[PDB]
RNA sequence: GCUUUACUGCAGGCUGUCGCUGAGGACUCUCACUCCGGGAGGAGGACACCGAUAGCCGGGCA
RNA sequence: ACUCGUACGGUCACUGAAUCCUGCCCAGUGCAGGUAUCUGAACACCUCGUACAAGAGGACGAAGGACCUGUCAACGGCGGG
RNA sequence: AAACAUCUCAGUAUCGGGAGGAACAGAAAACGCAAUGUGAUGUCGUUAGUAACCGCGAGUGAACGCGAUACAGCCCAAACC
């Protein structure tokens, strides 16, 4: 039968629909009145989180960011350029809304290290993100089988290097095949032209 | 000049002389679907376009004769070469 | 080129800079819990550095002692006071409803409780005209006819100093010591009287504007200079 | 007034100093900033690629 | 370096549209949002701001 | 920033004490307002097309412009016969 | 590019954030010598200056496969408890 888990995914398909739609209308007003980082108790989307890697365990942390909506928000030129160098309003970064909340998130927490992360939302000028981070040195998660991978030394600041979730999909690893010529096995080895 | 709507001339299709009727070729409406239509819209981008930031020619004095000849029997036509003709009407 | 003289200003640097630090009070009409009872009286007209009008010192009941946007007429030893049922003369200051229509007024709040806007420079007065339990209009020395909150509260009289600027400052030095207490710079140098690099109207073998002087309003700031979106300009007609 | 050697004369202040972290004598004493190795500014050392040739 | 009705672009201003955004070719309301108020509460209000885009102007700048 | 500021203010320009004065021109250019009608982009909408899509066309039309008006202590002009 | 705007120099110089002794990648929603076929990933040789792009100018420029090196394959979320 179907998991109650199966029922908060099923309402976050719809965001703007049914009763979902009136408790963000109820957040989003005191969410613009949290900070940009706001550790948090409990996940908004349990499904989503338990399917990212959370548990309800010690050295387990979960946190909602907020990041300004849009493109870049770049300065023009002070000195020469030729006319294709010149733009402004539209050039946008390269790294996605989510993958700045997950960073912002882990310099919050530096002794953190950056697990997963997902959407819950956003407004006219606003996107949210929640993101799991883990304590690599609590014991319980050293002691844990499906977590304690995280531990190691050589994950020290996954999200700055790009090893995170939606690090690695921003980073155009998805396909293994066609498309991928000049994004793996990393975009500066291949001279970064993906 | 002055130019027959209608005259016997060779046709290269059935390959023999007959009546052909002489029209001025219609120009046809582009459907932007072409290979330069899609390039233009993909390198079009911040700053100069390059070839797609040039604007229109010009004209020359003076045009040569953009016909069609169509055969009277078969109905199919064929493209002769143009000759600069400052005006061109058919006589009937 | 390089940015016009109302470019540099906006960075707001020193020199564009008004000497906060030397000026009294930010003149405001106080926060009342409500009843009225609040009066109190003046202990000491001073001169303000930052209008170059008088500035009345007065001491409330409850203890508080602040600087009062002082209208013409009030002296050492009166008694002022500062609520709804407030007495109507000049110096008090109450709600514009409860404010007699045809009286002169000052220092006239934009929104009920903002503490004052409005008329506050030398000699100056609004007007009150209609009445209403929706809308106060107000008169203001522009001369616009101002829809006001019956609550704005306002001040009764014309503001001290009228006059100022019936004297001429006769000479430079004047001037300069007047404009030492404003976040101004002064002198002005002409644009006209500047090269081409330094503003539109520079440049040019003789002292004449380039263009015409009249300028749109979407002009963007380092080209907005002459007459800004002058309706008409001269004075014939 | 010489921009030159008359204009020398003034030059009795103080500004760049021993610093207390590198040992240069480039802490300016007025902005509290060294000019050589940051101290006062950045946690980390000043260090730039341009110092040496593009490719060393 | 400078100028302009040189060429091509860029900021910026104005304007339509979409999102934030809600209730009953012109209109009312209040709940988001914004501002005023110490608070209670008041004003404004689905506009404005902000994000996206479209047209015009565009030596302010390249 | 202006601003501890509020039109007797402060921003933007021109002329440059006093004294006697400061005429004529709004066609062009600039600014500002108006505007039946014309022009005028994208979204949404309607027609054709495509089992969808490209695409072609229509209806509606903002600022802007055409058009009109104001304006020279606005750029400037004040001739030939 | 014998000027120069797209293009080129080049994702180069230079800047910001950071890992390790190595990084990164990695057990297919792949490939598509179309097959009764191959079977994680790097790297090396080749494929090839080929396919592809480009004021179709100047220039830019892969992949599958193949021969090698080394080889290694697993853990959750959920269902049911
Ligand atoms: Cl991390
Ligand atoms: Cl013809
Ligand atoms: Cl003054
Ligand atoms: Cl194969
Ligand atoms: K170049
Ligand atoms: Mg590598
Ligand atoms: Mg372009
Ligand atoms: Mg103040
Ligand atoms: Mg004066
Ligand atoms: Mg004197
Ligand atoms: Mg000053
Ligand atoms: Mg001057
Ligand atoms: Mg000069
Ligand atoms: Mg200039
Ligand atoms: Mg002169
Ligand atoms: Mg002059
Ligand atoms: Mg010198
Ligand atoms: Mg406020
Ligand atoms: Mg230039
Ligand atoms: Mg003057
Ligand atoms: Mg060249
Ligand atoms: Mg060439
Ligand atoms: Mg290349
Ligand atoms: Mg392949
Ligand atoms: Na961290
Ligand atoms: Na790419
Ligand atoms: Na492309
Ligand atoms: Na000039
Ligand atoms: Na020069
Ligand atoms: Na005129
Ligand atoms: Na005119
Ligand atoms: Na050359
Ligand atoms: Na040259
Ligand atoms: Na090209
Ligand atoms: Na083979």
């Amino acid at each position: 039968a179907r998991s109650a888990y199966s029922y908060i995914r099923e309402a976050w398909k719809r965001p703007k629909e049914g009763q979902i739609a009136e408790l963000m209308w109820h957040r989003m007003q005191e969410w613009r009145n949290e900070p940009a980082v706001v550790r948090i108790e409990r996940p908004t989307r349990l499904d989503r989180a338990r399917s990212l890697g959370y548990k309800a365990k010690q050295g387990i942390i979960v946190v909602r960011v907020a990041i300004r909506k849009g493109s870049s928000r770049r300065t023009r030129f002070n000195k020469g350029r030729r006319s294709k160098r010149m733009m402004v309003n539209r050039i946008t970064r390269k790294k996605n809304i989510q993958r700045i909340a997950e960073e912002r998130a882990n310099r919050k927490f530096p002794n953190l290290r950056v697990l997963n992360s997902y959407s819950v939302g956003e407004d006219g000028r606003h996107k949210w993100h929640e993101v799991i981070l883990i304590d690599p040195d609590h014991p319980a998660i050293k002691s844990d089988d499906q977590l304690s991978w995280i531990s190691r030394t050589r994950h020290r600041l996954r999200t700055f290097r790009g090893l995170t979730s939606a690090g690695r999909r921003c980073r155009g690893l998805r396909g293994q095949g066609k498309g991928s010529e000049k994004v793996r096995p990393s975009l500066r080895v291949n001279g970064a032209k993906a | 000049m002055q130019m027959p709507r209608r005259f016997n001339t060779y046709c290269p299709h059935c390959n023999e002389h007959q009546e052909h009727e002489v029209e001025k070729v219609r120009s046809g409406r582009q459907t932007g679907m072409k290979w330069i239509d899609r390039q233009r819209e993909r390198n079009s981008g911040i700053g100069n376009d390059g070839k797609f930031s040039k604007v229109p020619g010009g004209d020359k004095p003076t045009k040569k004769t953009d016909l069609k000849y169509r055969c009277g029997e078969c109905g199919k036509a064929h493209l002769r070469e143009g000759w600069r003709a400052g005006r061109l009407e058919f006589q009937e | 080129g390089r940015r016009i003289q109302g470019q540099r200003r906006g960075r707001g640097t020193s020199t564009f800079r008004a000497p906060s630090h030397r000026y009294k009070a930010d003149l405001e009409h106080r926060k009342v819990e409500d009843g009225d009872v609040i009066a109190g009286t003046v202990v000491d007209i001073e001169h303000d550095p930052a209008r170059s009008a008088p500035v009345a010192a007065v001491e409330f009941e409850d203890g508080d002692r602040r600087l009062i946007l002082a209208p013409e007429g009030v002296g050492v030893g009166d008694e002022l006071q500062v609520g709804v049922d407030a007495e109507i003369a000049p110096g008090n200051t109450l709600p514009l409803a409860e404010i007699p229509e045809g009286v002169p007024v000052c220092n006239v709040e934009s929104s009920p409780g903002d503490g004052g806007k409005f008329a506050r420079a030398s000699g100056v007065n609004a007007q009150l005209l209609t009445h209403d339990r929706n809308v106060a209009v107000v008169k203001l020395p522009s001369g616009e006819m101002k829809r006001l909150d019956p609550q704005c509260r306002a001040t009764i009289g014309v503001v001290g100093g009228g006059g100022r600027t019936d004297k001429p400052f006769v000479k430079a030095g004047n001037k300069h010591h007047k404009m030492k207490a404003r976040g101004t710079k002064w002198p002005n140098v002409r644009g006209v009287a500047m090269n081409a690099v330094d503003h539109p109207f520079g440049g040019g073998g003789r002292q004449h504007p380039g263009k015409p002087k009249s300028i749109s309003r979407n002009a963007p700031p380092g080209r907005k200079v002459g007459d800004i979106a002058s309706k008409r300009t001269g004075r014939g007609g | 007034t010489g921009a030159g050697t008359p204009s020398q004369g003034k030059k009795n202040t103080t500004t760049h100093t021993k610093c207390r972290r590198c040992g240069e004598k480039s802490y300016h004493t007025k902005k509290k900033v060294c000019s050589s190795c940051g101290f006062g500014k950045s946690a980390k050392r000043r260090d730039y690629e341009w110092q040496s040739k593009a490719g060393e």
